RNA sequence: UGCUUUUAGUACGAGAGGAACCAAGCAGCGGCGCCACUGGUGUACCGGUUGUCUGACAAGGCAUCGCCGGGCAGCUACGC
């Protein structure tokens, strides 16, 4: 019965215990002490023999966090503080909140009963921690303050006790001040710390060392003591008589809640579902024998078990064994081994209950975005969705010509190092034309290429990767085979928007049933003889054959369809890829045997016919937009919202949160150039921006030619417009 | 420019030298079975096959390769992305130069009566392919099927530095018309 | 850099053509220029054992030839002394392809590398199989 | 100290003195004098050189 | 510091502390939970964390074992046992019990220094029992016996406490009549064993309790009140006070000798080199020295771990990184893993100088029965070799329809179970040519078929098939072409006897080195040229390419060579695989241009040469021997002799030691066959055979027509055959 | 006159990034000297051997020191 399993035993029962857990985490300004505090923690309660943390970075149980000093994302630990008697099992929901994240601050906050704020004895509250504090409250994520670094002030900056104390105090104030302009109900509500109240410590992650009012006073340790000790070299002596996992715990525990509270408003703010709804009550009062509720917020697939999700087990118990869905992507796939989260490792135990992230393998239908369910097509705390394309290139270029090779092969990496972009690596010119998702990822990633490999290398203007787009109905026109001896009278016509997002969507398939498919079309809108028609779906075009009794067509079909391809990769105007456009065949002239329609003829004629088509139909551009979301000061507006407005801003809302002026709107992404600038530049340095693709739009029709000539010439094309006169040939 | 060479040649008439060139320029020969064999007995190091597909060997001297998904990295364009990068995938290699000739087929008559079985055994099914695949690139890999050509070829690399459109398109055409 | 123990004459000088001893792909490296080495009039670059040196893959795989990349000398034939006073001679040159920092590209050293470049940069004594 | 012996004529290597020689397989040898050295790169061996002790140890194995 | 915890650290050391080191093994019967037990000495009682020790009888290094109540192959661990104040390592290397095991159990035997008796009760000295106290005194491995469970004897037949141990002392009596009449010296020489003196112990190993007069004494728990206890039911708590281990391990230590003494004794006889060099010295008067002196006793593996190929170190040391050879080559690997067997595995280590265990990995390519070691084995104990394949089959058929589908996993699969059957599986008929060589294979694999899947299936008679070949050096016979347009001049002749054992041992290679080739094959005898001509070889002959001048020939050899391969695969006389045949081109003639020399042409003229070259040389046929080590009782001579003889059984020795007289006489396989059969009617009922693999020699010339006839028949050929012209038919 | 370690991932900075005084070692070039060590040379010397002459053996002459191998002292740097 070693203490190991004994532990092991009383995680068990913990588990279905959900009064007795903590799903806490630590939020902090980067260098503030997040990595160090995580896994002295782990230390400090010993839950694992000690040298098995420390060298090797447990809190960061992944890769990159685990060489910087402090947390960058997801994943969990755990601990099992004794508390007047009584041990909890506290997960630690690691911090993807660095600044450079977006949805992910998110995901993790939602999953998060609460959190440590954690302030810098000297820099104090920062831009980094208002950004996180705020969010995380938002989305209602009670912390408390752990003040780390004292060490420094004590000595280094040789303050006295008493200043120690007038500091730390102007920064209890800082904290609470914020809190106040961030939700005045909340601070009506008391979530607002104190350390007289416990809900503050004092302490220095780094020398292990922590002390709070309440456990000061329990021990008789006071913050002059604390100073003696310091300036005396009695650190360790400081640790071992006031832990620091001790006063952390005291606060994650004594005044932080657990799964059910927590639960509880939770799904109050953050779900939008109807809470008289099963799956609601199930998940806001602890319940897990409900509907499936699992948001895969981690996969660590591990190298030797595969794919293993890790996801707050808001809802749904985990007995071995279950058959499911989840939130958007609510396929067919199974649940096999539902792991527990021991130390930083996975220790696999049965059935988990409610607040409890587990980590599940064999799950297809899950990661971010999706909430593992076992009720088909699940309600949705904030919507998500899954599609994400390369809409901005940039043309790499290396300059310094003795880089090349090392370009080649860091690209070669870039793939899967940052899953966004599609570099399309050449020989021809040396160029290779990354295509980012943002004009301001690519920067990010150009900028990251020469600062941990260096290669001296830079990057070329960004352009903006448009879809080509038809106008109205078009009148059939005639594709004529070569020989003659096949005609493909075709049109085509704009493709219902309704149906463009649900094929982007995926779940409109040319590999569907019959049935299926048709009916989600029919409803939709497609008109059912069309929807019956359909042979093909290619991102936004398809290619309705709404033809009856034509000889030979039924084998026909491939070459058709070949050239149909063809003509939606490059449209015959900007010789972008086609968007939105779907065909009707209306007749198709063949010539008996397949001597006169071998695919040199058959392609030609459908191409031909497609193009001319297309450019008869007011061939126009998409142009995507790129949803932007300013977290700025109240007070900041004028400028800001006049310039959004001068580049198009379409405000879709603006959530003056108090003193903060969070400014929603949508811009287009080829406008979006320069605004990163003049956003701060204009608001004094006050202005967190971020976007996210904001769907493709018709473009303007205002400078159509402007935007058309332009690719052209950059792509190296003719002047004379490609009128659809010469494609329909004679 | 010639950078490997697939050297499959079931008549080895002068391939010796063929190689030595290459070698000599850089060109690494990738070559299996009988070829292989003379390379390696002559002072010419030579790769094998098996370092390019995922497949051993088995009566070396016809047929025992082939290409996949894969072939159409050579193709048409070995050099096209869509085209090039099917062949060279994993350990696989860009070969631009492939010399692959054919045994003429003869039935002839035994004592005991036709030969039937073996003599027809003995059609070359690798070869032929690795032919036809190559030989499309009517740009990127030179097809060397015709034995009485490495002359031209070698003074042309030798000098020029690329096998000129004319060239590839003469012994292209050459080849299809060996394997018809 | 960090000083050896060992006194290193520096014995191969600008033109070397060198055996490469690891796994990627280069057979025949010549060395270009050495790095960190200012030199004088009329004299060719010289590195010794621990040296880093800009060279040219002349032979080995078609990707590796024609780069210019970075390499450190792991064996010398040229006689250097340890401190103890014992004369240590390797039976050739060789050398393995690295980068700035002192990262070998490759995974495996065949052969065994020099004791002080193994301390000079750990990377090569883990990569390299014995360490003499 | 370490304690060498020199590989062709089994001679206590000297402190301060001395060679270490490696071949591409990691083989070591210790040699006490570039005489020892060259006859060694000649080929000869020491069970053959009749100076050296492996050479004496040969002779009087009759 | 858990258990092994501890142990690992002094472990570590321990490797060059022979004093205490006990490498011992345990030879008797089966059905005696004899394995059992030795899991119970370290696994069962707790080496390890108790969680991680004997739990689920992982002990042994070959986990497979379990417990049958004796050994299954040769697994290796270690066990430090405290005796009198010292912990004493125990490496336990329990030793096959059985016959069967042969060659193998030699070095199964020489991993250890004394093998150790256990015999449940009235069992008494089995047949098999003694067999292994015979095998046990070849490598001098002093024995301690073990009478287990004497419950049978107690409680189940109660027979009164001194009568229960008078039974067993007699028997004591018996394992000293052993160690008298089999080898009467051995006796005093520590093999001596006795109740009394403490050499021999008892206990119940599935109760655990055990005892011997030592014990006995030191417990105050005579066997006469023992048996009290027992027979009451108590033998649980019995075991409690006298631990099953402990007993054994006490004896290991004090009584059974400690490696050191007989770490002489076994080489000798089981080496077969210079037992008096640096390692010889080493491994005999216990010493270290031997440069790194491992003996691959059973190529072992395990997943992500190591060739584990065992050896305990009888004498150098371990490290890291030594390029080590082998028995059968100059591999020189990287020796990562040189570990000691311990806890229920293989402990990976490095620093471990002479004395225990020494199982070094990093290889995979050696033999079971090797010696792996740095220093130039000169004569390594088994230095053998190993290259054989069975010749008389059989034809495994199906005597219901139904079985077939299982039938075929059944074989196709049991080449996992053992790849020495192998299993020429046709396909049409399904005449299932399932491996062997003789009676033994045969049965071999009869039993295995119907029990490790069990099938209504049967055999035919013996395949009496051999290897083709000649004996006559012949005059260039001219082979020419289909389209009388080429010729070739080829010879062919008896392969030399000296170069035949060259090739069939292997080192011959192709991919070798000219000149040193050549050099070899001058040395055997070849003259300079011919031996540098040489172009290929198959099987066991050689195509010698000694032409010069014909242009376009080694443009050629692929097609010449494959001619030859060919025929090499049937004879020209028999239609028999050809083996020991040297064919020589002389001479050539082929046509100017390529189109007259394809395949079709050249292939022909080969074939038909070579054939018709083996013909006209006085082809015969060979035919495999079989060495009969028949161990009649040593009385036994006269029967057992005239047996073999009479199976025209070319005599070998007659190995008379002791009690046993171990006859071989390389049989005939022809006439090997029901040896058991006869055996049990020649010599009474009393010998043990045991048969392998002799050799290919020349079948009685007297004889020739007879087998030849036969041969056709059986086949199904025609009587006579193309004689000479008309196969060389102009 | 550089590199590396330290200061210090600190000041600074929202981040990214990222210093300075002091301290240490090493290196490039230059200067001066030295020869225990290592390398070269070493037409002192020792040996092997080809052709030829002194009748043979032995001992010697000549052929670049005949050539080949080794090399003490001395000088020297590629060494200190």
């Amino acid at each position: 019965m070693g203490r190991r399993k004994k532990m092991v035993e009383r995680v068990t029962t913990l588990m279905n215990d959900p009064q007795r857990i903590r799903n806490i985490g630590i939020v902090a300004h980067i260098d503030h002490g997040k990595t160090t505090l995580s896994d002295n923690l782990l230390a400090g309660a010993g839950m694992i023999s000690k040298e098995l943390a420390g060298k090797q970075l447990f809190m960061d149980s992944d890769e990159e966090e685990q060489a910087r000093g402090i947390t960058i994302d997801s994943s969990n630990v755990s601990m099992v503080h004794t508390f007047d008697n009584e041990d909890y099992l506290i997960n630690l929901i690691d911090t993807p909140g660095h600044v450079d994240f977006g949805g992910d601050v998110t995901r993790a906050m939602r999953a998060v009963d609460g959190a440590v704020v954690v302030v810098d004895a000297v820099e104090g509250t920062m831009p980094q921690t208002e950004t996180v504090l705020r969010q995380a409250l938002r989305e209602h994520v009670r912390p408390v303050l752990f003040v780390n670094k004292v060490d420094r002030l004590i000595n280094e900056l040789q303050v006295d006790s008493q200043e120690m104390q007038i500091r730390l105090g102007k920064v209890i104030d800082h904290v609470n001040k914020l809190i106040k302009n961030m939700n005045p109900e909340k601070f009506k509500a008391g979530w607002k710390v104190d350390a007289a109240a416990g809900t503050v410590a004092f302490g220095s992650a780094l020398y292990n060392w922590a002390i709070s009012v309440p456990m000061m006073k329990k021990t008789g340790v006071s913050f002059k003591d604390v100073y003696d000790y310091c300036k005396a070299g009695d650190m360790k002596s400081l640790a071992e008589k006031c832990p620091l996992h001790e006063a952390v715990l005291d606060m994650v525990i004594h005044f932080l809640p657990n799964p059910i509270e927590a639960q509880k408003g939770r799904v109050k703010v953050i779900w939008h579902g109807d809470e008289n709804t099963e799956i609601g009550k199930a998940m806001t009062h602890a319940n897990a024998e409900g509907d499936l509720a699992f948001m895969v917020t981690d996969i660590s697939v591990d190298p030797h078990a595969g794919e293993v999700a890790t996801g707050r087990l808001f809802s749904g118990s985990l007995t071995r064994g279950m058959e499911v869905f989840t939130s958007g992507s609510a396929r067919k796939s199974r649940v096999q081994q539902v792991g527990i989260f021991m130390g930083p490792e996975r220790l696999e135990v049965d059935k988990i209950p409610a607040g409890n992230i587990a980590a599940v393998t064999g799950l297809k239908e899950a990661i971010v975005g999706s909430t593992v369910t076992t009720l088909d097509g699940m309600t949705p705390f904030e919507s998500i969705r899954h599609v994400s394309e390369p809409v901005v290139t940039v043309a790499v270029e290396a300059k310094h010509t003795k880089d090349l090779p090392k370009l080649i092969e860091v690209l070669r990496q870039v793939a899967k190092e940052d899953p966004t972009l599609q570099i399309t690596l050449d020989e021809e010119t040396g160029e290779h034309l990354m295509a980012g998702m943002g004009e301001l990822h690519l920067e990010v990633i150009a900028h990251r290429i020469e600062r941990d490999k260096n290669v001296e290398i830079t990057t070329s203007k960004p352009i903006v990767v448009y879809r080509e787009t038809i106008k109205k109905k078009t009148e059939p026109i005639e594709g004529k085979s070569p020989n003659r001896h096949n005609r493909f009278y075709i049109y085509a016509e704009p493709l219902d928007t309704e149906i463009v997002s649900a094929i982007k969507e995926g779940e409109v398939s040319m590999n569907l049933p019959e049935l299926e498919r048709r009916q989600k079309l029919i409803d939709l809108g497609m008109e059912k003889e069309e929807a019956k028609g359909i042979v093909g779906i290619f991102n936004s075009n398809i290619f309705i054959d709404m033809t009856k009794g034509i000889q030979y067509l039924n084998e026909t079909m491939e070459l058709v369809l070949d050239g149909f391809e063809e003509v939606m990769r490059a449209g015959p105007l900007t010789r972008e890829p086609v968007a939105n456009v779907k065909c009707v065949l209306v007749d198709a002239k063949l010539h008996e045997d397949a001597i006169h329609r071998g695919p040199a003829q058959i392609i030609p004629a459908a191409r031909q016919a497609i193009q001319a088509g297309m450019l008869m139909a007011e061939d126009s551009l998409l142009e995507p937009y790129q949803k932007v979301f300013v977290q700025v000061p109240q007070l900041l507006m004028g400028g800001a919202t006049k310039e959004l407005q001068g580049r198009r801003g379409i405000i879709l809302n603006m959530t003056t949160e108090g003193d903060l002026a969070i400014i929603e709107a949508r811009v287009p992404v080829a406008e979006m150039f320069g605004f990163a600038g003049e956003i701060r530049s204009a608001t004094e340095g006050r202005a967190m921006w971020s976007t996210e693709f904001g769907g493709f739009d018709v473009v303007p029709s205002s400078i159509l030619n402007d935007i058309v000539g332009q690719i052209r010439e950059r792509k190296g094309l003719k002047k004379e417009l490609p009128k659809a006169s010469d494609f329909l040939s004679m | 420019m010639v950078k490997r060479a697939l050297l499959s040649v079931s008549d080895k008439t002068g391939i010796t030298e063929f190689a030595r060139g290459l070698e000599a320029l850089g060109v690494k020969i990738i070559s299996t079975g009988g070829t292989a064999k003379i390379l390696r007995d002559a002072g010419i190091e030579v790769t094998d096959v098996s370092e390019v597909t995922g497949y051993p060997e088995m009566m070396g001297g016809r047929v025992k390769t082939l290409h996949p998904r894969i072939h159409g990295g050579l193709l048409c364009l070995r050099e096209s992305k869509e085209q090039m990068e099917e062949a060279e995938k994993e350990d696989i290699s860009l070969i631009d130069l492939v010399a692959v000739n054919l045994y003429p087929f003869e039935i002839t008559i035994s004592k005991e009566g036709v030969e039937l079985e073996e003599a027809i055994e003995n059609i070359d099914i690798g070869g032929p392919t690795l032919l036809r695949s190559a030989a499309k690139n009517y740009r990127s890999v030179t097809v060397i099927s015709n034995p009485s050509d490495y002359g031209h070829v070698l003074k042309e690399l030798r000098s020029s530095g690329i096998i000129s459109d004319k060239t590839r398109a003469n012994l292209a055409v050459k080849a299809f018309r060996h394997t018809a | 850099m960090k000083g050896m123990r060992s006194n290193i004459p520096r014995a191969l000088n600008a033109g070397a053509q060198i055996a490469c001893v690891d796994n990627t792909g280069a057979k025949v490296v010549e060395i270009i220029s050495v790095k960190k080495y200012r030199g004088v009039k009329n004299r060719m670059p010289c590195a010794g054992i621990g040296d880093m040196c800009v060279v040219s893959v002349k032979k080995g795989t078609p990707e590796m030839r024609k780069q210019v990349l970075l390499a450190v000398v792991v064996r010398q034939k040229q006689e250097f002394r340890r401190p103890d006073g014992l004369h240590v001679s390797f039976e050739d040159n060789a050398m393995v392809i690295t980068d700035e920092e002192g990262i070998p590209k490759g995974t495996d050293i065949k052969g065994p590398v020099a004791r002080e470049v193994a301390e000079r940069f750990p990377k090569i004594g883990t990569t390299a199989s014995i360490i003499v | 100290m370490e304690q060498r012996k020199c590989y062709f004529c089994g001679k206590m290597l000297e402190p301060g003195t001395g060679k270490l020689y490696v071949k591409k397989d990691g083989s070591t040898y210790f040699m006490c004098s570039s005489k020892c050295m060259s006859n060694f790169a000649l080929g000869r061996l020491p069970r053959r050189t009749e100076w050296t002790e492996k050479g004496k140890i040969q002779l009087k194995k009759a």
